[PDB]
RNA sequence: AUAUAUUUUAGUAAUAGAUAAAAAUAUGUACAGUAAAAUUGUAAGGAAAACAAUAAUAACUUUCUC
RNA sequence: GAAAGAAUUAAAUUAAUAUAAUGGUAUAACUGUGCGAUAAUUGUAACACAAACGAGUGAAACAAGUACGUAAGUAUGGCA
């Protein structure tokens, strides 16, 4: 008799970086299959949905205002803030960058279009 | 088996340069049964027709009045 | 017969050009057009029948209609409304319409197209909507110069820069231009056109181009920098291109220094914002303002802070943005600014 | 693609962005069509329509006196009902559809001088069935009701699919065209004055046709079509005439108010009405 | 040999039968005199016709009765008995012979077209 | 290649298609294009004006008629009940026809029934 | 086998080769895409020749 | 009127709409819109062709207007 | 008072999506459309996810060039 011995290794997909959890520029903050949970500040959404880490900071999944009936999972570049963000405020940036202290090095970067 | 004519490649009407179907129509006036005449813009040529069988010869339209 | 009365009306709302008068107001399709300069043009030219004297129906119309709304418009006090009636009652003129379309808003020359007339004004306005503002809006929004530097934005009064002094070209700037260290190495030219009904002897205006994209390494983020700072500055509808002429060295809460961008530090948004002055009341003439300058910075500038202390409503707006070229050097080196740091190409 | 998330950015002004303005694409197209610059010109109010001038006149006033009931409210149509909040199940649940209908219904306001009927629009569908067959009937067809109109026919095209009947899915098979303003006004017209008195034991219009709102239906067959006069002109050109079905539309808000509207510009009703 | 009377004809027809042909309500003596009032030189063919001309011939069917217009006048004079106590009616209705011919035998023709609508 | 019938419905096609049927574009001078956007914008007045004189007309006759079923109401209530009837039947009569362009022979009926 | 793979080619003389999967009948593909070999975008012809099933030309122009 | 040259026309063919749930291309981009079901209908037409109609207007602006 | 617009709320993801089933979908991935037909490209890939290994999955970024878009931009094949 036909026997239905087949299925799938499920997908570990789910939470991969918590709250409150300190990321990393490209890291998986949520494996899912569908956009059940959207990208949101600073953070990015991979081909499957996925959604990865843009900026080093604390993953904070939080509904917002603007859009409704949809669960956010975003990172804010530092706990003291709130990442469902205010709005009409200045943006939270970061620069990322070492200037070349070294002659040598400034030289090169430069002299080099 | 289905009787059909074969399209040819179709002409690409750009955006905003479509024109919209201005038909030739001349001014035809029609004489209906009594000698009430009526202009009307039609596309057939020819200026002018008297009717016969009318609404103004039928008895539903008017009840009081080979 | 309203529209051909010039006693009290302004000259502007005629056309000054003779023979397209004619051309508009003659008793039969005789005469040829003189927008078609060409002869042989001329001749193969067919205006579309009957339409002259339809043409003269509708101008009695509408002139009659003017005429009424005039009527109205000399008994009305209050003046937002006063303009609004002499609106209504010239906006459908179509010598005024003529003049409008078919000559340059930008430069506007007086006889042709007044701003101090309310219609001409109207139009103007009509036509910033239409296209320019809405660009500058998304321009704003996009590369987010709102919420980086100055909440929103209400665009009240289109805003042009130039940079005249630098190379010698010609060219008012398309919001969110790149633009060259040699273009932008000294300073710009600013074109105010206020659309709405103003105070013109009493209100001031500040303008401030503001940087918010200059690198700060300990906050490992970005901070502002006030690159050009002019305060108390005079405007007249017609009279209003901000240029060394006019403003005096009073008014230079900071002297213009030029874009330098740094290797690496990316594209840097300049975005000038335009306020006009709070108005007092019994007090004749224009009334100052007093800047503390010690206060304010220019290596650090918080612009709504600024902008809450002395009251100011941000009524227009303009943005370009400045990336490293190899003439940044000579530039610094050209105001006295220290060499220029270099970053790592990695946003590391 | 990285990826199919959708999710439109939130903005930090009121100015609405015309996004077609920005662009120097379409140049054309940033004329309005009524604009004597654009290429889609065309002169609409050519001449005075006669049908709609006697509406004005004569029966908007006579259909607003009929149509006065003394202090009528508002009554509404059946609509999604919500739940009663007497269980936590009913927090986040969709609200049942309408009491007999799955779709809801709309409310039927009291006539006013603004909400008077009014003829809104006619449309011409004809469906030829020979056309499964052959292709060049549906066009003959097309040719047809452009003759009748004066207006552009839209071709209907085949759009389910079944064995009993020799229909197959995506095949051209007749035509409609929607008719509104002046040659609407026309063809209702001509319907009223040289067609439908040529048709033999013509009643009239049933009165149990219609919508339940402001629309009423009627068709003619193919010996009916040869009365028009631009079929009649060249009988000879339209061997195979074809049938059509006519929906009227008003902007009435119910059909007795409609049919009554269509009697006013001379069109019998004969049925027991509902 | 147009589209006269909707139904037209051929040309090299001549008219005066040819009205007795196609059309129903006119025959031999009718179409003869028909084409006399109209005044049309007999033995005269369609191809002939000028064209106005036939404009009178329309005319003139339409005064008298043509058409299957008298195929149901008929038709209810064969209802009416019919519909009262009528032999005919049942010999009409069931298909058998009207004219009281050989039911027994020769009666196919009567159920070929004897009905309620006979001329069909 | 095509019989006559395929020839024939050819011909009706193109009888409705725009092909090697259709004018030059209609280009204006600017006075022209100015004199036409006023003969325009003044109709579209004219008409919105129309609209308005019959809208209000309207109005007011909807007013006096309310005026008038109160006044009914208040003295006689059987009159009022006669007048306040469903009409839904209602047909407008058949000698009330859709005014020609130019009047009949027998330009008005006497006599009747 | 209802694909093959063909070996597209690249305009300038540098040999390298794009290979791409293809239908049976594959209207003779022409592919633009880059030529590391040469720094810059280049079109890609088929290499081996094979065979396109008859495709008939589109009528643009009227005719018969 | 009419003849010769010369040409021009007529090779008659759909979309005229930024089209929008018939069939056609399924990768990119840019712009724009909303479906299905059901019920009252309607030449043939029917359970089953096509087609039409089927929620709400506070506020906001513009234009006319008492 | 009226028109017209801009739309807003509700309802909907039952339609549909190249194909199963689930997950997602109107902020549309779905549909129409213009352009195009290029990124169904080329070197270094951090870093995670998964994971015995061999493998697999997301992918910041650096660099070379292409495409479309006023622009912001997006594109290293397809909603997964």
């Amino acid at each position: 008799s036909r026997t239905s011995m087949k299925d799938s290794a499920g997908r570990r997909l789910g939470p991969k970086k918590y709250e409150g959890q300190d990321v990393s520029t490209g890291e998986i903050i949520m494996r899912q299959r569908g956009t059940k949970f959207y990208p949101g500040e600073n953070v990015g959404i991979g081909k499957d949905h996925s959604i990865f880490a843009l900026e080093p900071g604390v993953v904070r999944y939080y509904l917002d205002p603007f859009h409704p009936k949809r669960k956010f999972i975003g990172v804010a570049l530092r706990r003291d803030l709130k990442l469902p963000s205010p709005h009409f405020e200045p943006t939270v940036r970061r620069f990322g960058r070492f200037e070349l202290t070294n002659k040598r090095a400034a030289y090169k970067e430069e002299n080099s279009i | 088996t289905r009787i059909t004519l074969p399209r040819r490649p179709a002409k690409k009407i750009q955006l905003g340069k479509s024109r919209p179907a201005i038909y030739h129509q001349f001014n035809v006036k029609m004489e209906l049964s009594d000698g009430s005449v009526v202009i009307r813009r039609s596309q057939y040529p020819k200026g002018e027709i008297r009717l016969i069988q009318d609404q103004r010869n039928n008895p539903l339209w008017n009840p009081s009045r080979g | 017969h309203i529209w051909s009365d010039f006693t009290t009306r302004p000259s502007s709302l005629s056309i000054q050009s003779s023979k397209v008068k004619n051309y508009l107001f003659q008793k039969k399709a005789s005469l040829d057009p003189p927008s078609i300069s060409r002869r042989s043009n001329r001749i193969k030219y067919s205006p579309p029948e009957h339409i002259d004297e339809i043409f003269r129906m509708s101008y009695d119309f509408l002139e009659q209609r003017s005429s009424k709304f005039y009527e109205l418009a000399n008994k009305t006090k209050n003046p937002l409304k006063k303009d609004a009636l002499l609106i209504k009652a010239e906006i459908n003129n179509p010598e005024v319409q003529y003049n409008f379309q078919f000559n340059n808003k930008l430069n506007n020359v007086k006889d042709i197209i007044d701003y101090d007339v309310p219609v001409y004004r109207h139009l103007g306005k009509q036509h910033w909507e239409s296209y320019g503002q809405m660009l500058l809006m998304q321009r704003l929004e996009t590369l987010a110069a709102i919420p980086d530097t100055l909440p929103t934005l209400v665009p009240r009064a289109e805003v042009n820069i130039k940079f005249p002094f630098s190379t010698g070209v010609n060219k008012w700037i398309e919001p969110g231009e790149f633009l060259s260290s040699n273009v932008t190495s000294m300073r710009p030219i600013f074109k105010i056109q206020e659309y709405e009904l103003v105070n013109v002897e009493k209100q001031l205006y500040t303008v401030l181009i503001v940087n918010p994209d200059v690198p700060d390494l300990s906050n490992d983020s970005f901070k502002t920098a006030l690159c050009y700072g002019l305060v108390n500055i005079n405007l007249t509808y017609n009279d209003n291109l901000i240029d060394p002429r006019k403003f005096h060295s009073s008014n230079i809460i900071a002297d213009y220094l030029p874009p330098v961008p740094e290797k690496n530090a990316g594209k840097q948004r300049f975005v000038v914002w335009v306020f006009r002055q709070p108005l007092i009341e019994d007090k004749q003439g224009p009334n100052m303002l007093e800047i503390d300058r010690k206060e304010l910075s220019r290596d650090d500038f918080d612009i709504r802070q600024f902008t809450k202390k002395y009251n100011l409503t941000a009524i227009g707006a303009h943005i370009w943005r400045s990336e490293w070229d190899a003439k940044v050097a000579a530039v610094r080196e050209k105001y006295g600014l220290p060499p220029g740091r270099v970053f790592s190409r990695v946003r590391r | 693609p990285k990826s199919a998330c959708s999710l439109v950015k939130p903005v930090h002004h009121l100015v609405k962005i015309d996004k077609s303005k920005l662009s120097p694409r379409f140049p054309e197209l940033k004329y309005d069509k009524s604009d004597i610059r654009s290429p889609g010109f065309k002169p609409k109010d050519t001449h005075a329509d006669r049908l709609n001038d006697h509406y004005l006149n004569t029966l908007q006033s006579d259909l607003l006196l009929i149509n006065y009931s003394h202090n009528a409210a508002v009554v509404k149509g059946l609509k999604q009902r919500a739940w009663s909040g007497d269980s936590p199940y009913h927090l986040n649940r969709p609200p049942k559809n309408p009491r007999g209908s799955k779709a809801q219904l709309p409310d039927i306001h009291p006539i006013k001088w603004s909400n008077i009927p009014g003829l809104e629009s006619v449309v011409i569908n004809c469906f030829v069935r020979e056309a499964r067959e052959n292709q060049l009937l549906a066009i003959t067809a097309a040719l047809q009701l452009q003759q009748i109109t004066g207006c552009k026919p839209h071709p209907i095209f085949s759009k389910n699919d079944v064995p009993t009947w020799k229909l197959r899915k995506g095949h051209q098979m007749g035509a409609k065209v929607e008719l509104k303003g002046k040659e609407m006004s026309q063809f209702l017209s001509t319907l009223t004055e040289i067609v439908l008195p040529r048709i033999r034991e013509y009643k009239g219009i049933s009165n149990q046709s219609g919508n339940r709102f402001g629309g009423i239906s009627f068709g003619l067959t193919a010996e009916d079509i040869k009365f028009f006069p631009e079929i009649d002109a060249n009988q000879d050109s339209w061997p195979k005439t074809f049938g059509m079905h006519i929906n009227i539309n008003t902007s009435a808000q119910l059909d007795y108010q409609a049919r009554t509207l269509l009697s006013g510009f001379q069109f019998p009703f004969f049925g027991e009405e509902k | 040999v147009v589209h006269i009377l909707g139904k037209g004809f051929k040309g090299k027809e001549v008219i005066k039968i040819a009205l007795a042909s196609k059309f129903y309500g006119i025959g031999k003596t009718t179409a003869e005199k028909i084409c006399s009032k109209l005044g049309f030189y007999p033995w005269m063919r369609m191809h002939q016709l000028s064209e106005p001309q036939i404009m009178s011939i329309a005319s003139e069917l339409s005064t008298m009765t043509i058409e299957g217009d008298a195929r149901a006048i008929v038709k209810d004079n064969i209802a009416l008995k019919r519909k009262i106590g009528s032999y005919s009616g049942m010999r009409h209705t069931l298909h058998l012979p009207v004219r009281g011919q050989h039911t027994r035998n020769n009666a196919k023709t009567a159920r070929k077209l004897n009905k309620i609508d006979r001329r069909g | 290649s095509l019989s006559p019938l395929a020839q024939r419905v050819v011909t009706q096609l193109s009888v409705m298609s725009a092909s090697r049927k259709q004018p030059k574009l209609l280009k204006l001078a600017r006075e022209d294009l100015i004199k036409h956007q006023t003969i325009e914008k003044c109709w579209s007045i004219y008409q919105q004006q129309q609209r308005e004189r019959r809208n209000l007309q309207l109005e007011l006759q909807y007013k006096s008629i309310e005026r008038s079923m109160n006044l009914l109401q208040e003295l006689s209530p059987r009159l009022f009940e006669a007048a306040n009837a469903s009409e839904k039947g209602k047909r407008f009569p058949m000698e009330m026809k859709v005014p020609t362009d130019f009047p009949p022979n027998t330009l008005w009926h006497y006599n009747f029934r | 086998s209802k694909n093959s793979v063909i070996k597209l080619l690249s305009t300038a003389a540098s040999g390298y080769s794009r290979y791409i999967s293809i239908k049976k009948g594959a209207p003779l593909v022409t592919q633009v895409r880059y030529d590391p070999v040469v720094k810059r975008h280049v079109l890609f012809k088929e290499a081996k020749k094979r065979k396109v099933a008859e495709r008939k030309p589109l009528d643009f122009l009227r005719t018969a």
